[PDB]
DNA sequence: TCATGATCATAGGCGGTAGCGTGCGCCAGACAGGG
DNA sequence: CCCTGTCTGGCGTCCTCTCACCCCTATGATCATGA
């Protein structure tokens, strides 16, 4: 929705779906370039938590 | 034509596309005449040895609906009869009856 | 932003008939998607109904079937809540395939 | 400078084709060269027409196929970039070539 | 008082890690070189791999940690639990130099990439960078009913304009 | 001509080297404590 | 295993009307002025 102010105050999914696509892209660029051992698992806590 | 020449054309086209390559590189070692002779032989002996079918002057051009081996046309791919046919029922674009 | 949340070329065109690039608006001709964009000049109302889909980099457990208060999971593996939170979130260890 | 070859076998519909070009290529840019006229090719062909024989029984066909050469003699940005999505009437095989 | 996996923030070790390598506190994060042509410009700057994974070294009771919070190098301990788990240094003791992955500058292109050529008006549609030869410019690659010419573009363009 | 200072424009999720929360209430059913 | 306490989940009227509020702060870059 536009409030008529030049900004949109987003509703409450679209911060969901964003906070989830940040984290998983963040994810698939450390499976990448390779976790560093016991390392690959912070981040998917923080996925499975979003 | 029979559905046995066509098939047997098929095969020859088949052939021909697989052994483009190596047949090509053979008549050129026998072409080349810097090179040795016992080379050469070996390689019309190789010729020799690779199937009839392989040759591009063995496959006839036929309709590509009928099978007719004679009455062919390269643009079209079909004999003078199913040319006309085309011309006259509109499926051929452009071809029209000509007068000068 | 393609293509992101809002999209065009997941979701539809934002206005009807209305390609992003621009480039058909006939009468006579509708069904043809574009190329530009690639967008299938079509209605809006395709926006309220195509949904997308993201692939998860790692499994991901369900938050209903875990803590519903009973757990699905839980009285299915016949294992309680505490040890599958305490798996699923990355500080315990459960076993598979123990071997002999 | 864009020449540009316009091919078909309408010549009605090359001329349409010609024009819509040169419409594109005025507004955005300036000075299109112009719509010259090449010579055109009746590829004939004589077939006969009786199933077995008749040999002095033939139809000659032909086929006429148009050729316009247009040419832009300033490419700018706005222009060369309009015909990306400004595709002609179909059975127009046209070819762009810039210098 | 030991090495120990964080995370933790960014780009400003030296004060956290003036706290730290006050000490002789151990500090590493995994490696990459980036040449990223940020506004106009490639710029090449090989920084850490990771986003806040960060190796420390320090020392648990004494020292609480609520009195070192005001700093960055703090998002939390490496857990998998409720107890701050005690990390392996793996890097540290028996893989310490490393990535021959590539320098792939995650995402940023190469030559040859196969991405956006144009913006403006005549974008909508992947043209290619069939070489990123110099950012300046070039008539686009574009592809209609002829030949395939290279970029139609200037510096900062020949990508997203 | 070069360097420094000031002003304007553009860009993200406790703020901090801890602690904030504190004035509903019932029912109910599972999870677990004590024995 | 048989209670018995704890815990954390659920739930708590309808319809209408009005009003405000809906980042500011920090950092970086560019331009102008002074030496």
């Amino acid at each position: 929705v536009p409030l008529d102010g030049g900004r949109f105050a987003t509703s409450d999914l679209n911060d969901l779906y964003r906070r989830v696509i940040n984290r998983n892209n963040r994810l698939k660029r450390l499976l990448d370039l390779a976790a560093p051992d016991i390392i690959v698992r912070n981040e998917k806590r923080m996925l499975q938590e979003a | 034509a029979k559905q046995s020449m066509k098939a047997r054309e098929v095969k020859r086209v088949a052939l021909a596309d697989k052994y483009f390559a190596k047949r090509a590189e053979l008549k050129a070692i026998i072409s080349d005449v810097n090179a040795s002779d016992e080379d050469r032989w070996n390689a019309v002996l190789k010729l020799q040895t690779l199937p009839r079918d392989s040759s591009p002057s063995r496959q006839r051009n036929r309709c590509r609906q009928t099978g007719r081996p004679h009455g062919f046309l390269r643009k079209f791919g079909l004999s003078r009869i199913k040319v006309r046919e085309a011309a006259m029922r509109g499926e051929i674009p452009g071809l029209k009856k000509a007068s000068w | 932003e393609r293509d992101g949340l809002f999209c065009a070329r997941i979701f539809g065109p934002v206005k009807d008939y209305e390609c992003l690039c621009g480039k058909y608006k006939r009468l006579k001709h509708r069904g043809v998607i574009c190329e530009k964009c690639g967008v299938e000049v079509t209605q809006t109302k395709v926006r309220r109904e195509r949904m997308g889909h993201i692939e998860l980099a790692s499994p991901t457990a369900h938050i209903w079937f875990l803590k519903s208060l009973p757990s699905r999971i839980g009285l299915l593996l016949d294992m309680p809540l505490r040890d599958i939170e305490r798996v699923l979130y990355f500080e315990s260890y459960v076993v598979i395939e123990g071997g002999m | 400078r864009i020449r540009i070859r316009l091919k078909a076998f309408d010549h009605r519909l090359i001329d349409q084709a010609t024009a819509e070009i040169v419409e594109t290529a005025k507004r955005t840019g300036a000075q299109v060269r112009g719509p010259i006229p090449l010579p055109t090719r009746k590829e004939r062909f004589t077939v006969l027409i009786s199933p077995h024989v008749n040999k002095d029984a033939r139809d000659q066909y032909e086929i006429r196929t148009h050729l316009r050469l247009v040419d832009i003699v300033e490419p700018t940005e706005k222009t060369v970039d309009a015909l990306m999505r400004l595709d002609l009437a179909a059975g127009v095989d046209v070819q762009i070539s810039l210098g | 008082q030991s090495w120990y996996l964080l995370y933790c923030k960014r780009g400003q070790l030296q004060r956290a890690q003036e706290h730290l390598e006050r000490q002789a506190v151990n500090c590493l994060a995994p490696m990459i070189t980036l040449e990223k042509i940020v506004r106009g410009k490639r710029t090449a700057v090989s920084e850490p791999l990771f986003p806040n994974y960060l190796f420390v070294e320090f020392d648990p009771e004494v020292i609480h940690t609520t009195t070192i919070n005001a700093t960055r190098g703090v998002s939390h301990f490496v857990r998998f639990g409720a107890s701050p788990a005690i990390v392996p240094s793996a890097v540290i003791h028996q893989l310490s130099v490393y990535k021959p992955k590539d320098i792939v500058d995650p995402a940023t292109p190469y030559p040859g990439d196969k991405v956006i050529i144009t913006e403006g008006a005549f974008e909508g549609f992947q043209a290619i960078f069939t070489e990123p030869d110099g950012e300046a410019r070039s008539m686009l690659l574009l592809n209609l009913i002829n030949k395939e010419i290279k970029h139609s573009v200037k510096n900062t363009e020949f990508r997203k304009l």
